[PDB]
Formats: structure tokens, C-alpha cells, sequence
């Protein structure tokens, strides 16, 4: 079971980048080096991100489309950003506007030909294909725009494999962007009918969880990517070894998603402790529920305590008993009983690989998909209708030739969105 | 509004199908507008004795339903006339088929050269029925959830693209992305079905080989200024089917969309009628959950009067199959545009 | 006289490669001795494959080692419909060949986890395709059902009412041991609050190796397979009975071995000791198999089963006079040289059908009811061609099973 990442936009890069620094290391691979592998068991399932050619160099199975050359200019001059086959660099020297449209429509649709035909030359690599992997920004053009072509472009060419997406929706609080609502309610519209699973992630929920459970005084945006790369390589990668109870994309999401809407989750990781100080090492079990089921440590922007629960998958990966782990999950699903939803008996979905992250002794993934997630999509269209009202930035995306009954279609769609997650959450 | 017209038909067992097995008096017929069901089978369903195929009976409630030994001229007599009336007047039409495999659906829709169809005929009545006038056709198929226009010339490979199924200004949905031809005559609507019958694709089933992949939907769309403007279509859904266990491969692939999208047209009419029933505060509608469905939206939800051809199979095996079918139909029936 | 096994699904190949173990244990047959007599399907690479990394990896043939590298699907329809059709055939094809090759064999012993995607699609058509082809044969398979409250899959439920009604109409006598109920058995029975996947398996690979290996060994009351079936099951019906396992002591804390026959035996009627949460609150015995080894003199046996007889606490129903199978052994159990049991010199592997079932499935019709009441995952099973039918006639179907234990008991 194969797959393919798809690092789309600027942030997508960025974050991308650090995805791959870190998921080498539990691979053992060296950016031009082989397989320096600790074990041998990084190398029974490689072939799943990697693609075999010379003997000594598995380059990444991912693609690189952007079209501001600054980004791809300065991955690819980096560390192991001398890894990707120049083939994977889908790059659009036009005008990178930070418009949906502008990447969507004018600039991105010119690139978009030029994708498809890497997206398929790689889905073609070997073994049976399962999925792609797509990572990007709702706040700006090559991310939002230029990713919410690729899915449906995607998502058309192969309607059998799944399609995880990973996008880091425009926080609350600050907004690093002006036009950001605008490019989230639009970019949200294609993937929540494209995609069949999505994780948000939260710019200014990464820095609090990164401010309060890490001692950090300088939380850089490589750090806060790094912690995601963490979070994300424990979902995929992860369920790619062998294990006591192993789970897959497929197990993973036909057990969490009970509507065909696709869905929003929230990543969680479990030890979560300082260096120095905190290195309590209580890693027992009932120490990594306590943590990825409280409120603080939820890569959303909302609190899960603010709506009931639909689905959980624990991905723990740590040689452990099932019985104080399936017996705990079932204890918070009683004590927390008020949200986790009654019409389901077991909601979590437990799961249990063997190895663990190198240097760490168990960890766990966390997958929530709670209704709370409501808490943001209502935000998103608060901020944008505010400004679509007075048309405020608009005229940007007509003139780069779009629809005004399309931000109509966007808002409503996902506006519609809600409703469901409401008769659900009650 | 009025509640959805449904006429319910049965096709008569084919000389091979009664030769394979032989078991009639499953469906008899009491009074035009009712249906009185007996069904024999090997077996019966293992319980109680309760709703088994053995020997069970089962009342079915109809506008009007149709023998074995009539075809499409039946359909033509009651139905053809008066709905494209509607849609001379101005008002939205839509119909389509419904039934599970061996059903012949295609048989209702098309028909055969002796026997004009649904489609030929009111071709033929909307003549009748017709100032200025513009009219333009529009032909499509939905396989493997994916949209193709019969319009497009025929070619090796060719792909539509994925149709554009955008809201616009107007609440209701509309298609687009849809080529469109201007309707002089009747012949010319005649040749796109004609020509669409080869794109549209087509496939060989153990149940029957004349078995349709997809979806067929016809639309033609009259403006009239004395501009009103008036849509009729008539739809040509693909059955359910058991074949699945028959065969595999890509035919497996096939069988597994049009399941889904026909149970979520299920889905959204066993809402409708819940909806029907309860005042407020209640069950969103699934249009959102299919693209089939959000099409379909005007059609159950809104504007245009609707009527639908249920085609039903005498078979035994069938017989769990057709009872949803049918049970789908007694919902829709609760209803009202 | 010879029996085939077909290890099917995720958990019932990791327990296959348990319970096979202790076989060759207590044959003499090392990592690398003949040739066995079952297989190993699963719609997952990465399971079957460790059979062929972890231990006794040359002991199998890699024909016998089936494996679909598509996806396993937690998932009936997937794995019966779509994907597990086309991997069928060649299974078939190898349970047909081991079949011919050896000489008048006795059933295939199927091994499936219920509320799984491999266990509950996969097994649904192989039985199907079994029961026509050697319809002449005895079919006992031993199944782990859905823990009542600690289950895994979210879906689980759903699952298992699907494999239910086609296992139901296909299988002679379904062993079902409750997963739930092994983690309680290595708490009060062995102390131990860490027992992994491959523990729990060690305990089913015992109990197993009571039922086929040392029956079809010679002993003071041969009791062949067709005997299960034929005491075990009153009416066609699949039946579901029980599995349990007596001198479950662990080698470490307590230490009270030399423990009478008419012990032993009382210890399979007490609840906290059925391997199974469906404690006698009223499921009514209709026939048990007291399948013994080591030394047991048939006296002392026709004598702890009279006492029990007369306990009036185990009431047996009433059209049924006499229900105990006395089935006697010669080699005594065989413990793991280092696992945590004790080793005594002879153990009552008791197994029968109790009405008491009729908890066991309501509790899971309910859980299946309450999801299907708003389809949840319902669009997961259709895309992999399946409609409401599969569902709702297999919901009604049941249905007449959870009656059915009502009606054929409780009742004078
Ligand atoms: C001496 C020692 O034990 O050091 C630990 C350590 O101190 C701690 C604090 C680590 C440390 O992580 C961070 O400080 C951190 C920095 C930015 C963003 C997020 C986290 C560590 O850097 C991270 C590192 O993680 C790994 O090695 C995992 O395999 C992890 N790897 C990476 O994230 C990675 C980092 C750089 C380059 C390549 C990969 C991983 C996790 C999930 C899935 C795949 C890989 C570990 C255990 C440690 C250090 C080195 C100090 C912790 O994080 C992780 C992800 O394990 C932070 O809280 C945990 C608890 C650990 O005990
Ligand atoms: N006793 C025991 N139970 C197990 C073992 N492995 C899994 N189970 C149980 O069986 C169920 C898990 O089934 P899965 O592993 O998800 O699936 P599968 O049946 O192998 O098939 P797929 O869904 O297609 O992967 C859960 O109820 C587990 O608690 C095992 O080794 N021993
Ligand atoms: N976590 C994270 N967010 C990023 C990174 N880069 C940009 N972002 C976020 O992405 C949004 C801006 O979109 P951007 O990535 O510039 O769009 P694009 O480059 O035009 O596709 C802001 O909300 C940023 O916080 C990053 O490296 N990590
Ligand atoms: N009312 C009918 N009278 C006679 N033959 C019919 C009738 N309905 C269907 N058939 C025949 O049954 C077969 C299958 O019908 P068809 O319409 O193609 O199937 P489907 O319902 O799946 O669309 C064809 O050979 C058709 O001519
Ligand atoms: F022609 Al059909 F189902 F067989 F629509
Ligand atoms: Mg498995």
C-alpha cells in the first residue's frame, strides 16, 4: 500500500520540509545517504513513501507545486532538501497572489497540467496504491487555490484511493493574512467534498500547546511544524509497521467518519513534556490519556469539551498490555460519558503498533473527531461574511476572472456544514 | 404541490427466464390503482412465519399500475399526455425510471423500435401540445460517478470532465458544463439519442445484456415568449442488482457506484418523508451528501412537478430487492412537492 | 481420520500462529521438524508476513500462506463483496488440494474473530463456498465474539451480525470464546495485569489443543468430531456453545496442583471461570462436552459429574434428560515451557451450549440497532457493493435467534 505526500503552497512547503526531516530519521535515511537504519524493521515498509531507483538513494515519494520560486528555491537549498527528483518540482514562476482564484483559476490552472502528469507517472510506482497525502495553508493562493484544484483533480483521476489532507486553518486571535477568511471558506468548500480526511491544524493553538506543555521561550515556525511532522508520521507511517493491534488509512477513517462530509479531526500527541525538568518519564498509560483527552494539547483552535465526540482513534505505538489500555479508554468514555455521544457503544478505536519513535519509549496518536470542530467553521464564516458584506477584498478575486455567487456557494456549503454537526451534537 | 405521481409497472417474464424457473402469481392485480401481491420461492424467509418470499402476501398502493401484457403505448396513453402539458404550460417536469436489474428500465425509457418509449413518445406529444420557441437538449451520463456528454462527437477516448454543478443566483441547483443542441423537430432530439447511445456506456450482465452502466438523464429545457422557461427531464436510472456475487472486476466497480448513489436517493426520500411527518427541529436533508442527490434537490425538494416509473420483477430472488423498491416508492408517495 | 484449519483475519491468524504452537510443544516437533494441515488469509501483508519472520517460519509451506496485499477493510462488505472475492478463489483452490491430498479428512476447523474485516467478509463466503462443496463434512469453527463492552472496531457490531447470518446457515457448531472475558480470567485466574494479545491467544492455543490434537490422539474414550456436532447441536442451527478451560493456575503465586478430579470439574461451572461473559443468569445447559486428559479414572469421573447433576444451581432444560458428554483422554494438558500456567497432570476442558447465549447476542443486536437507527458507517459497506438488504435481513434474521433461545428454552 502506497501513497503519495503533496506539499502544496508556500506554508505547505515550509511545514512539508520539516515532515520529511523528521519521518527520515524514523527511516534512517540520509539525505543523499541509504538506509543507515537503526533496525531492520524501517526498511520493511520504506517502499510505502520512498521509490526504489539507484541502491542507495530512496527519494521521497512527494510533490513540490508552488508558484513562488522563494519557497521551492530555499527547501531545495537546504538540508535534505537535496533529496526530491527535480521532476517533483512543479514550480510556477507567474504571480503567486495570495488570491484563491488567482491560483485557482488564472495562475494555478496553467501548472495544474504539468501536475497531473507527475501525479500520475508516481501513482504508477509500484505495489497497490492506497492513497495521497496533501499538505497545505487555508490562508493564501498556492495553498488554498492551487491545493483545492489538486484534490479535485485527484480525487477524479483515482475515486478508489483515500486522500488525507493536513491544513492549517487561519487562527482565530491573528490572522497572518488579510484576505485569509476568504481563502479558507473557499478552499474548505472543494475539500469537504473532495478529501475524506482532514486535520486541521492551528497556528496559534501550536504556539499555546507549545508555550504551556514545552518550556519553550522560542517557539520558531520550524519547531512548530516539527511538532506537527511528530503528530502526522504517528497517523500514516506509523500504522506501516507491524504491531500487536496495527491499523491502516483504510481501518483508521471507515471507523471515525460515520458522514460522508468528510469530517474534521484534531491531532493530539501524547508525551508532551519538557527536556530537562518535566522528564518524569510517566508513560505508564493512564499519564497518556490524561494528556491527549484534556482541552490544552489539541491542535485545534476550539475545545472538545465545547461538543460532544463522534469518533477517537488512540494509535499507540510502545510495547504495552491491551488490557490497560483498552480497560482505560473505556473508563473515559464513562467518566466523560456527557460528550462522547450515546448513540455509539465504543467510539474509541483503539489501536497498538509495537515500535516506538527512536528515542522515545511509547507514544501515542490521537485522532479526535468531535462535533466541537463547529467552534471553527462558524468562526471562519463570521470573519468572512464580516468583510464579504462590503465586498471588501473581492474585487481581487473577480478580476483574476471568478464567480460573486461562487463565495455565495462556499459559505453556504460549508455554512450547511454545520448544521449537520449541530444534529449531531445534541 | 400534490403528491409525487407513481405508476407502477411489471415487465412479463421472458420465454428463457420462465424456462430457468418458472414461478408465477407472485404479483396479481386488484383494481387499476392497486396491487395485490402472493409470492412463491423455495423458501421462505427462516422466522416466524412473518414477510418471507415462501408464501407471503403484500398490498402495494399506486396511482396506477400497468399488466405484463402492455407496453410503453399504456404510458404514453395516461401519463405522456398530460405531463408534457405541464411543461408547455411552463411548469417544471421531470420523470424517471426506477427498479432493480431485469426490471427494463431501458425498455420504459428508450423503448424498442416497435415500441416508442417514454422519451419517443413525448417527443411525439410535445408536438402536439406546442409564438416563439427555443428549445435546446442536453444529454449526459453518470458513470463511475464521473459525468460524460452524449453530445461530444464520437472519438476514441474522450472524456467530458466532471460536471459543474455550482448553485447559482437561483436557490436551486442547476447543470452545467452541458453542451446544448436547439430543437427543430423531433427527429433531432431522436439522433442526439441516437448518437448518445453509443457514448453512453453499456455493459452485458448475467440478468440481461442490454443492462445500462450508467445513469442516463435527458433534459431539454423550452423557453417560450408569447420568455417562460420550462425544463422537462427524464431520467433513466440503472437498477440494483445481486449480479455483483455473479461477476467482479471492473463490473464489481460499476455495480458498487450505482449502489451507493441509489440508496442515497434512498436515503434522501426516507428523510423527505420523515420530514413530512414531523414539523420542525428535525433531520437535515441528505441533497449535500451526493452529488445524484443535489442534482435531484429540485426535483424532491423544489419546484416542478414530479412523476415516476417504477418497474418491478416478478422474480423471487428479487422479491427483497423489490419490496425496498417498493417500500421506497410507498415513502416517496407520503410526500408532497 | 484427518481435520483442516483455516486461519482467517488479522487476530485469527496471530492466534493461529498461538494455538499452533502449542502443538507441535507437545509433539515433538521443533521450529524446523512435517507438514501441518491448515492456512493462513488475511487481506493484511504485514500479519501474514510475520508468520514468515517470527518463529516457526520454515514449519508452514508458503502455499498454504495466502495474503492480498489490496486492503484488509475493517469491514464485512469489503472483505466479502469487492476485495475478498477476488482472493477466494485461490484460497479455495488450496483448501481443495489439502483436502484431496490427505486421506478421509474430517471437517475444516475454521478460526475467525467475528467483529473484524477479514473475520467477519472473508470467513461469510469461504463457509458459503465450503458448506456445497464439502457439504458432507463437519464444520466447527472457533470464533472470539465482540467483547460486551470493551470492544475495538467502532463498527464492530455490524460486522458480526452480517457474518452471524451467513455462519448461522452454513457452520455445524461455532466455538465462541469472549475476548472481554480472557482479560478477567488472567486477573483472578492467574494474576496478571499485563497480558498481551499473544497471552490471550496462549490461552485459546490451550483449550484447542484439548479439542482437536489430543482427541484425535488415542485415549480410554476416543470422541471424534462428528460426536461435537451431533451432542452438541439440538437443531440445525448453527449453535453457538462455549469454550472453558479448568486448572487455569498460575505458576507463581499459588501453588495447589494435585487438585482431585471433582474439583477441577466445579471449577467450569463457576462463572469466574466460563471464558465468557455470558454468566448463567438463566441460560439453561443443553448439552456439555467434559472433554478430560491425564489421569482421570472413569469413575471418579461418573461420579463429580453425578454430584453436579444433582447441584439443581446448573439446571439443565427440561426436554433434555441427560447432556454430558464424557470424553476421556490420555496425555495430560501441556503447558508453555516458561509461559505463566502451572502444569498439572490432567484438566477438564468443559464446553457446551447454554441458552445463556441469548444475552451475549441481544447485547450485541442492541449495539448494532442503536447505529443503524442513523446508518452511521452504513455508506462504508455499500460502496464495496452491498445494499440495505444484507442489513436488514440479516437484522430480522437474527432476530429469530435471539427468540430462538428464548423459545427453545425457559420453556417446560
Ligand atoms: C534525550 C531524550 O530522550 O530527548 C527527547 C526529549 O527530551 C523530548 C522532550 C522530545 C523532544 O521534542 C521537542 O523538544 C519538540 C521540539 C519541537 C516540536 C515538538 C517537540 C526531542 O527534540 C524529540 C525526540 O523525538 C524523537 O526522537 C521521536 O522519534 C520524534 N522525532 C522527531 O520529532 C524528530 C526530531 C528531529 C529530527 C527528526 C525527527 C518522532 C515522533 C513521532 C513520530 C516520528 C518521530 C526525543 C524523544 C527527544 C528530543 C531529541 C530532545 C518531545 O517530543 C517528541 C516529539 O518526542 C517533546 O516532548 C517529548 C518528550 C521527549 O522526552
Ligand atoms: N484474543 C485475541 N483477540 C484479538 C487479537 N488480535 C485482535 N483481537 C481482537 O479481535 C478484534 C480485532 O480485529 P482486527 O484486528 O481489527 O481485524 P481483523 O479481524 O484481523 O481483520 P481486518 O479488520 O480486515 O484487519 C478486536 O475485538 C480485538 O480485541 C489477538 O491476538 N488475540
Ligand atoms: N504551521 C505553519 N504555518 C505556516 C507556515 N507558513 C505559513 N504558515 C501559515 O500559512 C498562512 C499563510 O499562507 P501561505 O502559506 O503564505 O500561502 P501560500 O504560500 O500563498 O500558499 C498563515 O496562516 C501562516 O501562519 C509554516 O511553515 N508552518
Ligand atoms: N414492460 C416490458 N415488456 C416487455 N419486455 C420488457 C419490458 N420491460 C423490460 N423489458 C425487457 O427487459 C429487458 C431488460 O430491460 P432494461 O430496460 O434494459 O433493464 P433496466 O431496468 O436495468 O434498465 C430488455 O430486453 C427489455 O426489452
Ligand atoms: F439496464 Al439496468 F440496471 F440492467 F439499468
Ligand atoms: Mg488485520
Amino acid at each position: 500500500r502506497e501513497i503519495v505526500h503533496i506539499q502544496a503552497g508556500q506554508c505547505g512547503n515550509q511545514i512539508g520540509a520539516k515532515f520529511w526531516e523528521v519521518i527520515s530519521d524514523e527511516h534512517g535515511i540520509d539525505p543523499t545517504g541509504s538506509y543507515h537504519g537503526d533496525s531492520d524493521l524501517q526498511l520493511e515498509r520504506i517502499n510505502v513513501y520512498y521509490n526504489e531507483a539507484a541502491g542507495n538513494k530512496y527519494v521521497p515519494r512527494a510533490i513540490l507545486v508552488d508558484l513562488e520560486p522563494g519557497t521551492m528555491d530555499s527547501v531545495r537549498s537546504g538540508p535534505f532538501g537535496q533529496i526530491f527528483r527535480p521532476d517533483n518540482f512543479v514550480f510556477g514562476q507567474s504571480g503567486a497572489g495570495n488570491n484563491w482564484a488567482k491560483g485557482h483559476y488564472t495562475e494555478g490552472a496553467e501548472l495544474v497540467d504539468s501536475v497531473l502528469d507527475v501525479v500520475r507517472k508516481e501513482s504508477e510506482s509500484c505495489d497497490c496504491l492506497q492513497g495521497f497525502q496533501l499538505t497545505h495553508s487555508l490562508g493564501g493562493g498556492t495553498g488554498s487555490g492551487m491545493g483545492t484544484l489538486l484534490i479535485s483533480k485527484i480525487r477524479e483521476e483515482y475515486p478508489d484511493r483515500i486522500m488525507n489532507t493536513f491544513s492549517v486553518v487561519p487562527s482565530p486571535k491573528v490572522s497572518d493574512t488579510v484576505v485569509e477568511p476568504y481563502n479558507a471558506t473557499l478552499s474548505v468548500h472543494q475539500l469537504v467534498e473532495n478529501t475524506d480526511e482532514t486535520y486541521c491544524i492551528d497556528n496559534e493553538a501550536l504556539y499555546d500547546i507549545c508555550f504551556r506543555t514545552l518550556k519553550l521561550t522560542t517557539p520558531t515556525y520550524g519547531d512548530l511544524n516539527h511538532l506537527v511532522s511528530a503528530t502526522m508520521s504517528g497517523v500514516t507511517t506509523c500504522l506501516r509497521f507491524p504491531g500487536q493491534l496495527n491499523a491502516d488509512l483504510r481501518k483508521l477513517a471507515v471507523n471515525m467518519v460515520p458522514f460522508p462530509r468528510l469530517h474534521f479531526f484534531m491531532p493530539g500527541f501524547a508525551p508532551l513534556t519538557s527536556r530537562g525538568s518535566q522528564q518524569y518519564r510517566a508513560l505508564t498509560v493512564p499519564e497518556l490519556t490524561q494528556q491527549m483527552f484534556d482541552a490544552k494539547n489539541m491542535m485545534a483552535a476550539c475545545d472538545p469539551r465545547h461538543g460532544r465526540y463522534l469518533t477517537v482513534a488512540a494509535v499507540f505505538r510502545g510495547r504495552m498490555s491491551m488490557k490497560e489500555v483498552d480497560e482505560q479508554m473505556l473508563n473515559v468514555q464513562n467518566k466523560n460519558s456527557s460528550y462522547f455521544v450515546e448513540w455509539i457503544p465504543n467510539n474509541v478505536k483503539t489501536a497498538v503498533c509495537d515500535i516506538p519513535p527512536r528515542g522515545l519509549k511509547m507514544s501515542a496518536t490521537f485522532i479526535g473527531n468531535s462535533t466541537a470542530i463547529q467552534e471553527l467553521f462558524k468562526r471562519i464564516s463570521e470573519q468572512f461574511t464580516a468583510m464579504f458584506r462590503r465586498k471588501a477584498f473581492l474585487h481581487w478575486y473577480t478580476g483574476e476572472g471568478m464567480d460573486e455567487m461562487e463565495f455565495t456557494e462556499a459559505e453556504s456549503n460549508m455554512n450547511d456544514l454545520v448544521s449537520e454537526y449541530q444534529q449531531y451534537q445534541d | 404541490s400534490e403528491k409525487v405521481k407513481v405508476y407502477l409497472r411489471i415487465r412479463p417474464f421472458l420465454t428463457s427466464e420462465l424456462d430457468r424457473q418458472e414461478d408465477q402469481g407472485c404479483v396479481c392485480i386488484e383494481n387499476t390503482e392497486t396491487l395485490v401481491l402472493q409470492a412463491p420461492k423455495d423458501s421462505f424467509a427462516l422466522k416466524s412465519n412473518e414477510r418471507g418470499v415462501g408464501q407471503a402476501t403484500h398490498k402495494f398502493t399506486f396511482s396506477q399500475i400497468f399488466g405484463p401484457e402492455v407496453g410503453q403505448v399504456a404510458f404514453f396513453n395516461l401519463t405522456m399526455k398530460e405531463m408534457v402539458k405541464d411543461v408547455l404550460k411552463g411548469q417544471n417536469w421531470l420523470i424517471y425510471t426506477y427498479g432493480v436489474t431485469n426490471s427494463g428500465k431501458t425498455y420504459t425509457i428508450q423503448g424498442t423500435s416497435k415500441d416508442a418509449g417514454i422519451l419517443p413518445q413525448s417527443l411525439a406529444l410535445i408536438f402536439n401540445s406546442l409564438i416563439r420557441f427555443s428549445v435546446w437538449i442536453s444529454f449526459f451520463e453518470i458513470y463511475n460517478e464521473l459525468l460524460y456528454d452524449l453530445l461530444e462527437p464520437p472519438s476514441h477516448q474522450h472524456k467530458r470532465q466532471t460536471l459543474r454543478l455550482c448553485e447559482d443566483q437561483n436557490g436551486n441547483p442547476y447543470v452545467k458544463d452541458l453542451n446544448w443542441i436547439h430543437v427543430r423537430d423531433v427527429e433531432e432530439a431522436w439522433k442526439l439519442l441516437k448518437v448518445g447511445r453509443k457514448n453512453q456506456s453499456f455493459a452485458s450482465t448475467h440478468m440481461n445484456q442490454q443492462s445500462s452502466r450508467s445513469h442516463s438523464i435527458f433534459s431539454i429545457r423550452i423557453l417560450h415568449l408569447q420568455p417562460k422557461i420550462s425544463e422537462l427531464s427524464l431520467c433513466d436510472l440503472a437498477g440494483s442488482e445481486r449480479c455483483k456475487h455473479q461477476k467482479s472486476g471492473e463490473r464489481l466497480k460499476e455495480a458498487g457506484n450505482i449502489n451507493t448513489s441509489l440508496h442515497t436517493l434512498g436515503r434522501c426520500i426516507a428523510a423527505l418523508r420523515q420530514n413530512q411527518q414531523n414539523r420542525s427541529k428535525q433531520n437535515l436533508i441528505p441533497f449535500r451528501d451526493s452529488k445524484l442527490t443535489r442534482v435531484f434537490q429540485g426535483f424532491f425538494t423544489g419546484r416542478g412537478r414530479s412523476c415516476m416509473i417504477v418497474n418491478v420483477n416478478p422474480c423471487a430472488s428479487t422479491y427483497d430487492e423489490t419490496l425496498h423498491a417498493a417500500k421506497f416508492s410507498a415513502l416517496a408517495s407520503q410526500l408532497v412537492h | 481420520r484427518e481435520c483442516i484449519s483455516i486461519h482467517v483475519g488479522q487476530a485469527g491468524v496471530q492466534i493461529g500462529n498461538a494455538c499452533w504452537e502449542l502443538y507441535c510443544l507437545e509433539h515433538g516437533i521443533q521450529p524446523d521438524g512435517h507438514v501441518p494441515r491448515a492456512v493462513f488469509v488475511d487481506l493484511e501483508p504485514t500479519v501474514i508476513d510475520e508468520v514468515r519472520t517470527g518463529t516457526y517460519r520454515q514449519l508452514f509451506h508458503p502455499e498454504q500462506l495466502i495474503t492480498g496485499k489490496e486492503d484488509a477493510a475493517n469491514n464485512y462488505a469489503r472483505g466479502h463483496y469487492t476485495i475478498g472475492k477476488e482472493i477466494i478463489d485461490l484460497v479455495l483452490d488450496r483448501i481443495r488440494k489439502l483436502a484431496d491430498q490427505c486421506t478421509g479428512l474430517q471437517g475444516f476447523s475454521v478460526f475467525h474473530s467475528f467483529g473484524g474485516g477479514t473475520g467477519s467478509g472473508f470467513t461469510s463466503l469461504l463457509m458459503e463456498r465450503l458448506s456445497v462443496d464439502y457439504g458432507k463434512k463437519s464444520k466447527l469453527e472457533f470464533s472470539i465474539y465482540p467483547a460486551p463492552q470493551v470492544s475495538t472496531a467502532v463498527v464492530e457490531p455490524y460486522n458480526s451480525i452480517l457474518t452471524t447470518h451467513t455462519t448461522l446457515e452454513h457452520s455445524d457448531c461455532a466455538f465462541m470464546v469472549d475476548n472481554e472475558a480472557i482479560y478477567d480470567i488472567c486477573r483472578r485466574n492467574l494474576d496478571i495485569e499485563r497480558p498481551t494479545y499473544t497471552n490471550l491467544n496462549r490461552l485459546i492455543g490451550q483449550i484447542v489443543s484439548s479439542i482437536t490434537a489430543s482427541l484425535r490422539f488415542d485415549g480410554a474414550l476416543n470422541v471424534d468430531l462428528t460426536e461435537f456436532q451431533t451432542n452438541l447441536v439440538p437443531y440445525p442451527r448453527g449453535h453457538f456453545p462455549l469454550a472453558t478451560y479448568a486448572p487455569v493456575i498460575s505458576a507463581e503465586k499459588a501453588y495447589h496442583e494435585q487438585l482431585s478430579v471433582a474439583e477441577i470439574t466445579n471449577a467450569c461451572f463457576e462463572p469466574a471461570n466460563q471464558m465468557v461473559k455470558c454468566d448463567p443468569r438463566h441460560g439453561k445447559y443443553m448439552a456439555c462436552c467434559l472433554l478430560y486428559r491425564g489421569d482421570v479414572v472413569p469413575k471418579d469421573v461418573n461420579a463429580a459429574i453425578a454430584t453436579i447433576k444433582t447441584k439443581r444451581t446448573i439446571q439443565f432444560v427440561d426436554w433434555c434428560p441427560t447432556g454430558f458428554k464424557v470424553g476421556i483422554n490420555y496425555e495430560p494438558p501441556t503447558v508453555v515451557p516458561g509461559g505463566d500456567l502451572a502444569k498439572v497432570q490432567r484438566a477438564v476442558c468443559m464446553l457446551s451450549n447454554t441458552t445463556a447465549i441469548a444475552e451475549a447476542w441481544a447485547r450485541l443486536d442492541h449495539k448494532f440497532d442503536l447505529m443503524y437507527a442513523k446508518r452511521a458507517f452504513v455508506h462504508w459497506y455499500v460502496g464495496e457493493g452491498m445494499e440495505e438488504g444484507e442489513f436488514s435481513e440479516a437484522r430480522e434474521d437474527m432476530a429469530a435467534l435471539e427468540k430462538d433461545y428464548e423459545e427453545v428454552g425457559v420453556d417446560s
